[PDB]
């Protein structure tokens, strides 16, 4: 079975089609983009009726016979698409494509989107008897280091001339989602025609990205900023950004702080920061993160935040928000 | 024939008329006087701890109220409507429980019932018990058939806490706080009973009894009911005493003599021959409490010795003398607060481990 | 597992609690208090299959019959089992509902009609309020069954038509003897499965066959790291198996050894670490002692009582507060209220 | 305000509300949908029903000085009250302002009234084409072309019913999936070339409505509105615009193998084959040999169903899969106890005229089995 | 397993079966807070077999001859139950026989078996809700009632179809008011002996006694403005009803 890359897809797409199609991952960016390139150029290729279905366990049999029934013998050539469910295929929908298996033609194209499957459900057979007829396309998100180059390549093909400072803030506002990206990468282009991305243009916008979660609010604490990650917060709660992905966020990184701060009066700075494998350009503020606060700052806002989530869980909620500056402003101390 | 005939004392020896209820005498008197005199209420809440008698109350009312025979405070007890009602088969006494029918449905469908004409009796009454725990709609709606019913309506609330009735909810209907019965209460009718029902008893078992079920003559009964199952079907000292493993008070004033000295040692052993004979830990904790009380009123006024049993009271006087008030007052509010800790904590011979050991702080 | 497990000593406990059914006075309800594991599921198994056999035997079921028949493939009409769905972990109103209401319908095969609550301490409060009637009055030949760890923390209302049996832990050489001839090792080990679990000798069990014992181990060695340096935070990767409130329970445990170690006693509870016990007397002051064995007690309850809570960031502050009480110059906490 | 005055009887009142129910209530979703209009003409009543895109008019004869005026009322409510009242008992109606009362017998109702909210032009055609085609003539028109078209198609122009008169005659077309029907009824008036789509619930009222085998119909039929009376009563629809496919380029697909013989004997072999037909592939297998059909179906049940015929034939031996449902409504429709199968390919659409007479013709795309 | 011994054995005409389960199908409570009013009461007692259904607003009793000497017995049978008691007996095959045990109730028709279990409890008693000294008496042709009503529940209110009727010596009014403030009232010549009187009843429950009662004359007892109404047929006895009044 043919493993590729959205980027590389289109190729093979010029070269051959293949019945049936595969798009997994988690970035629905690269796969809305694979689904509609693959139907144009079937589209291309006269295939004219096009039938999306979304499966979830409500789909069933009767949600599949007419399925079967439309790619027998209509018209010219027709397309399908399927939704799969959150945790891949069932036990319910194991005998469907086994059954949608049985019947593969060039009337039909079929395009299946979904995100990671199990390894025990590639070893169906049904998608044993799919290997040198199907085409699997990779679109997961991978991690940031491969970010800026990939990014710049984009705005190469959105015809945007990125400048280093430009780029470094785009990368650093939006690590969530290429939809992100986008939206930033095509607001900037309509903005400015003109393609030149300065950082002073970059930089307007609206703000930082969206009001986020983590960057700033934590950075600033991070090099002792009191004033920006309390605007920060007083904008989180302007747009009633959740508390507890915030409490979440200070407990999955404060943690780690923790951790670096020991072992530092028996061991260089440099050793704990490659000990934990902490990202570089975190390091760079890791290494007055734990210069500035202290090992007492420390143990304080572990047990604030402490009290603090303990009052939030049992539905009490007594003022989150006046905690969680409570938080901020002791870490800028 | 196979259908068991038997029925359990806590149902069996219900109230059928208000001169076989026991105690709650500030009620009785106000709802047969109310039903005597003419005036009588469209809606009865009835409130109090478990075991008291707020549906048994509740139940004499609604035979009283739909008589044939008039209206009076006195039900016949022997024509139809008070043979259903005592069974529980009549058209116009209906049950809900507030638990389950608390969707906005079920209070839709009750709303719908009310405005219809009764069956059989004069006045079709809805008992609703555990009312505390309607959803705020089911009590937003029930608000208008609760304030202004029609002629034949009226209402019984039973509730085991006020504190969780919208406050609204209980400013309409006729609250009754259901005393918990003394412990002088339950002894007398469970000698009432027993000697009814032909079952031998001693009269120190059911002071046992009374004491352990903390004022709910339900709870008194089922206490009972454990006592003859176990004991040859009857009730004596031993058998009760056997069931709650209540200890004597020299075993406990061991302990209060060994911690009030600091001997950690034997107050651990102590602690391990009670786990060893298997005796509940809440009994251990209310006895030394019972004594340190004691010991506190002897410090006070010499005249209230330990004379209930006054077996070993040269220790408790010992003790007295021997100690400061505060540093008693200190040990009970320890154990006071253990006890109060008891469930939280992992296990309850743990828990009591804890606190003895808390206890042994001072010096 | 299937149909659980018989238990050696409970068979006199049975024999009385069938007795009262024998001669037709058995309470209809029955709140059985025992310890996790103790083995009162077979106990209530064994009852309903006497109750809804339509042939009762001497002390036994049937011997032959398809109304017990039916109960051995798990399919009697009027046997309800009333547990939480593997999925989830608090009965709702609606199970309880339907079996109530289908309990007004007579008996199918003209036998008793049998309920049981797989746990009571599970029962959502409104699900015992919806349940309280079927309790407190059930129709004709309508029996009831429950289990409990401990009956103080149900509803007030619920234990009050029910009879509060209990199963007392074997004693102590009995229950050594059996856990020996199950489980081979040496009897340090298994006197602090006893001591650790209350007594309860399938709770032990479940101790030896899951991997928590070695666990366990672990956090000795860990503690024997620690207390020696003062460097309690290294505990926390043996403090977070999803058993917190397990592990927690053992750490106390291991506390309140030491403080009897103080007050020195003839009997402690982890006999398998003596060593660990006399270092931890060794290092800590008793009122350190104490003050860090409530926080220990306090954080297992806070996470035992409050799912969905973050059992890392409670840990963690546990074991900072931990440190900064080692730290000579501060105030520690006493219980009160 | 201005106030209208009815005695009419119950039974001719029941026929025009019964039958311009179709474009009335349904989930309505104004207050205004679901009412009827009632107006007063010289000595008429005319009754709309309206749901925006169906208007239904029915014309009551008057006898009686009745008072002019025009109304919105509820329809259902007036239709059960109409309904319900004692046979040949004159009903009077009087319009008390905003309310509408009506009286019979020894009862007595009112009604809230909507004085004026559904009275625009509500139509406007072109009537390219004004053919009288006589009752007898769509009755089997549209009885052997409405079949089960598409529902939930995206494509929208094979819902209605094509309509292309030329010369003499009128041509009638439904494409849907596999099956395609069309009749060519000789009208044999000099009429204009036009071609149109029509919806088709629309097609389906006017069948229903239509009955009565008698009159002669004024049928104008335009780019965006069709008008038909059907005798006393009116109905208006809208058009549904072109892309639909040309029928010149679907039916004569240059047939090579021909086939005859007993239409009803293909009914009953093609009942007993759907018993163990393929019921998730709707169709069974059709063997063609020179003077002999043979029909084999094969369900998942594992159960084989076999039937021979005696269907004329001098082509090749050929093999076509086919749906059961959609030429059985071909037979069905047909009205006829011989039929002609003219068949091309195995991928290639297969036709059926009727053996009586060319007016009626059909299509099935063949299956893959 | 073995079978249960039957305590009530008989066998009907599915006429009469029939007729019975027409006559007091509308009237059995449904999902109602009472348990023991889900459900059909089978009485049985001489050569009569009666049927009593109820919902504390409705009261059908329908008794009909069987000519077997059959004992005092009283039996409830669930909604579900009676239901596809209904669905199972159709045709005209005379088998109709009746099991009543202490816990279920079987019926065997020709080939199909009846299956179901038994409302445990005691029905109320009809006798105590049909009234004992109706003191006002009506008349009417059945089929004029019934579509005089179906008329007159064309406008009523929607969930609670509520109708006020006025009965006096000169005729018989019914007017229905619902919440779009609508105005309906009809006249119907019944004969009368008495005064003016005011009763609100609901036209769902008098329809569907009316459409099951399946006669020529109805008569009508009464007593008050707030009592219980007793329609029966003004030819026979076999079958009582009871609509208990509405509040206004
Ligand atoms: N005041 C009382 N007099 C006599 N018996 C009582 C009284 N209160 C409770 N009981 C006993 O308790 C049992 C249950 O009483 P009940 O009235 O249901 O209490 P509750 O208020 O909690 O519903 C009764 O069957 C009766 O034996
Ligand atoms: F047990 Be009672 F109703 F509070
Ligand atoms: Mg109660
Ligand atoms: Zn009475
Ligand atoms: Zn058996």
């Amino acid at each position: 079975m043919i493993r590729l890359y959205p980027e590389q897809l289109r190729a093979q797409l010029n070269e051959g089609l293949r019945a049936a199609y595969l798009l997994l991952g988690n970035d629905p960016l690269l796969l809305q983009e694979s689904q509609d390139a693959v139907r144009q150029v079937a589209a291309a290729q006269g295939f004219e009726e096009h039938h999306t279905f979304s499966i979830d366990p409500n789909t069933d049999w009767n949600a599949i016979f007419s399925l079967c029934q439309a790619m027998s013998l209509f018209a010219s050539r027709q397309t399908l698409l399927l939704l799969l469910p959150e945790n891949g295929p069932n036990a319910a929908i194991n005998e469907q494509l086994l059954t949608l298996t049985g019947l593969l033609h060039d009337d039909l194209l079929l395009i299946v989107r979904g995100n990671k499957l199990s390894k025990a459900q590639e070893n169906a057979a049904w998608f044993t008897a799919l290997a040198n007829r199907s085409v699997q396309v990779t679109c997961q998100t991978p991690e940031q280091a491969q970010l800026p180059r990939w990014v710049a390549a984009r705005a190469k093909q959105l015809n945007l001339e990125l400048d280093d400072a430009a780029n470094q803030v785009l990368c650093y506002c939006y690590e969530g989602n290429l939809l992100a990206l986008a939206q930033a990468l095509e607001r900037l282009s309509l903005l400015w025609p003109d393609g030149k991305l300065t950082l002073p243009r970059v930089e307007q916008a609206v703000n930082d990205a969206a009001h986020f979660t983590p960057f700033h609010w934590v950075d600033a604490l991070l090099m002792g900023k009191s004033k920006r990650a309390l605007h920060i917060l007083q904008q989180l709660r302007l747009e009633g950004s959740e508390p507890v992905i915030l409490l979440r966020t200070l407990q999955r990184e404060l943690l780690l702080l923790v951790n670096l701060k020991r072992q530092s009066a028996h061991t260089p700075l440099r050793a704990l920061f490659d000990k934990h494998r902490v990202w570089q350009n975190r390091r760079g503020m890791m290494g007055e993160a734990l210069n500035r606060l202290s090992q007492t700052q420390l143990r304080q806002a572990v047990q604030l935040l402490t009290r603090t989530e303990l009052t939030l869980k049992q539905d009490y909620g007594q003022s989150v928000w006046a905690e969680l500056e409570g938080l901020s402003l002791l870490l800028c101390h | 024939g196979p259908h068991m005939s038997y029925q359990v004392l806590a149902r069996k020896w219900r109230p059928q008329t208000f001169a076989d209820v026991v105690g709650q005498e500030h009620v009785l008197t106000a709802l047969a006087n109310g039903l005597s005199l003419g005036r009588i209420h469209h809606a009865y809440l009835f409130s109090g701890t478990r075991g008291v008698g707020k549906t048994s109350i509740a139940r004499l009312l609604a035979k009283g109220l739909n008589c044939e025979t008039g209206i009076t405070a006195t039900p016949c007890g022997v024509c139809d409507n008070c043979r259903e009602i005592e069974q529980g088969r009549f058209v116009d006494l209906i049950e809900i429980d507030a638990a389950s029918r608390t969707k906005v449905e079920d209070t839709r469908d009750l709303l719908d019932n009310v405005q219809y004409a009764p069956a059989r009796g004069r006045f079709k009454v809805y008992l609703i018990d555990e009312v505390h725990m309607l959803s705020r709609h089911s009590f937003n709606a029930l608000l208008k058939t609760l304030e202004e019913p029609p002629e034949h309506v009226k209402f019984l609330l039973a509730t085991t806490d006020p504190q969780k009735l919208p406050v609204t909810i209980l400013s309409r209907c006729l609250q009754f706080h259901l005393k918990a019965l003394d412990v002088e209460q339950i002894r007398h009718q469970l000698e009432h009973i027993l000697n009814e029902e032909h079952i031998a008893h001693e009269p120190r078992a059911l002071q046992l009894l009374a004491r352990a079920a903390e004022g709910s003559l339900r709870d008194a009964l089922s206490l009972t009911d454990q006592a003859i199952a176990s004991g040859d079907g009857q009730v004596s000292t031993q058998a009760v005493s056997a069931m709650l493993g209540t200890l004597d008070d020299d075993q406990a004033l061991s302990l209060v003599e060994a911690m009030v000295e600091a001997n950690g040692e034997r107050v651990m052993a102590l602690i391990n021959e009670a786990a060893a004979r298997g005796i509940e830990w809440e009994a251990l904790l209310v006895e030394m409490l019972g004594l340190l009380h004691r010991i506190a009123m002897v410090q006070l006024s010499p005249a209230a010795l330990g004379n209930d049993m006054a077996a070993i009271e040269l220790r408790m006087r010992e003790l007295a003398r021997t100690i400061p008030p505060t540093d008693i007052q200190l040990y009970y509010q320890t154990l006071l607060i253990g006890r109060k800790e008891l469930p939280y904590a992992p296990d309850r011979r743990m828990g009591v481990e804890m606190t003895l050991l808390r206890a042994l702080a001072f010096h | 597992g299937p149909h659980m497990r018989w238990y050696p000593w409970l068979r006199p406990d049975f024999e009385k609690l069938v007795a009262s059914y024998q001669a037709g006075r058995g309470h209809h309800a029955l709140l059985i208090q025992a310890l996790p594991g103790m083995g009162d599921d077979a106990l209530i198994y064994a009852l309903s299959r006497y109750l809804l056999c339509q042939q009762p035997q001497g002390h036994k079921s049937c011997g032959h019959c398809r109304g017990c028949q039916l109960m051995q493939a798990g399919t009697h009409p009027d046997y309800y089992t009333l547990a939480p769905e593997k999925g989830k972990n608090t009965l709702g109103v609606d199970a309880v509902r339907e079996v109530t209401e289908k309990l007004n319908e007579h008996a199918r095969l003209g036998g008793a009609k049998v309920v049981w609550v797989t746990d009571a301490a599970l029962l959502t409060d409104a699900a015992a309020n919806a349940l309280l009637k079927t309790l407190e009055e059930p129709p004709a030949e309508t029996w009831f069954f429950l289990a409990t760890r401990e009956p103080e923390r149900l509803l007030a209302t619920l234990r009050s038509r029910c009879r509060l049996h209990y199963l007392a832990p074997p004693p102590e050489q009995y229950a050594v003897t059996w856990l020996s001839r199950e489980v081979t090792m040496s009897q340090d080990a298994l006197l602090a499965a006893l001591r650790l679990s209350a007594g309860s000798p399938g709770a032990a069990l479940a101790l030896f066959q899951g991997d928590n014992w070695q666990a366990r181990e672990t956090l000795c060695q860990a503690l024997a790291y620690s207390v020696p340096s003062g460097d309690w935070y290294s505990l926390l990767a043996a403090l977070n198996h999803e058993q917190a409130p397990a592990r927690l329970h053992w750490l106390a445990t291991l506390l309140m050894d030491a403080l009897k170690r103080h007050h020195g006693a003839a009997q402690v509870t982890n006999v398998d670490v003596p060593g660990l016990v006399a270092e931890l007397a060794n290092h800590l002051s008793p009122s350190r002692l104490q003050a860090i064995l409530g926080d220990v007690c306090h954080i297992r309850e806070q996470l035992m009582s409050v799912t969905g809570i973050n059992r890392e960031l409670l840990i963690t502050d546990l074991l900072l507060r931990i440190e900064h009480y080692l730290q000579p110059g501060v105030v520690l906490p006493v219980p009160h209220l | 305000g201005p106030h209208m005055k009815f005695t009419v009887e119950r039974e001719h009142l029941l026929k025009p509300l019964q039958q311009v129910s179709g474009p009335l209530g349904g989930r309505p979703t104004l207050p205004i949908l679901g009412n009827l209009l009632l107006q007063v003409a010289d000595g008429t009543l005319s009754l709309t029903g309206t749901d925006l895109e169906m208007e239904m008019v029915a014309r009551v004869a008057l006898v009686q000085p009745h008072e002019p005026g025009a109304t919105t009322v509820p329809a259902r409510k007036f239709f059960d009250i109409c309904r319900g009242l004692p046979e040949g008992a004159e009903i009077a109606v009087q319009l008390e302002g905003e309310r509408m009362l009506v009286r019979s017998g020894r009862s007595r109702f009112s009604l809230s009234t909507l004085p004026a909210a559904d009275f625009p032009n509500l139509d406007d055609w072109q009537s390219e084409v004004e053919f009288t085609l006589p009752q007898a003539t769509m009755k089997r028109l549209i009885e052997a072309t409405q079949f089960s078209m598409a529902h939930q198609d995206v494509r929208y122009y094979l819902n209605g019913m094509l309509f292309e008169t030329e010369g003499e005659e009128l041509r009638t077309v439904a494409t849907d999936g596999h099956r395609l029907a069309v009749c060519s009824m000789p009208i044999g008036q000099s009429l204009p070339s036009h071609s149109v789509i029509v919806p088709r619930k629309g097609v389906i009222e006017l069948m229903r409505m239509l009955d009565g085998g008698d009159n002669p119909l004024r049928v104008q039929i335009g780019s965006n509105n069709i008008r038909a009376h059907v005798g006393d009563f009116i109905f208006t629809s809208k058009l549904v615009d072109g892309r639909f496919p040309d029928y010149r380029r679907v039916l004569p697909k240059n047939p090579d193998k021909h086939l005859e013989a007993g239409c009803d004997l293909l009914k009953q072999a093609f009942a007993r084959a759907a018993i163990l037909s393929n019921e998730k592939f709707r169709g069974v297998r059709l063997y063609v040999s020179e003077n002999q059909l043979k029909i084999t179906a094969n369900n998942p049940e594992q159960e084989e169903a076999e039937e021979i015929l005696d269907v004329t034939y001098s082509g090749a031996e050929m093999e076509i899969g086919f749906n059961v449902s959609y030429v059985l409504d071909v037979l069905n429709a047909l009205k006829c106890e011989n039929v002609r199968m003219m068949l091309t390919d195995s991928v290639s659409s297969v036709q059926i005229e009727d053996a009586a007479s060319q007016s009626a013709a059909y299509v099935v795309m063949p299956m893959r089995l």
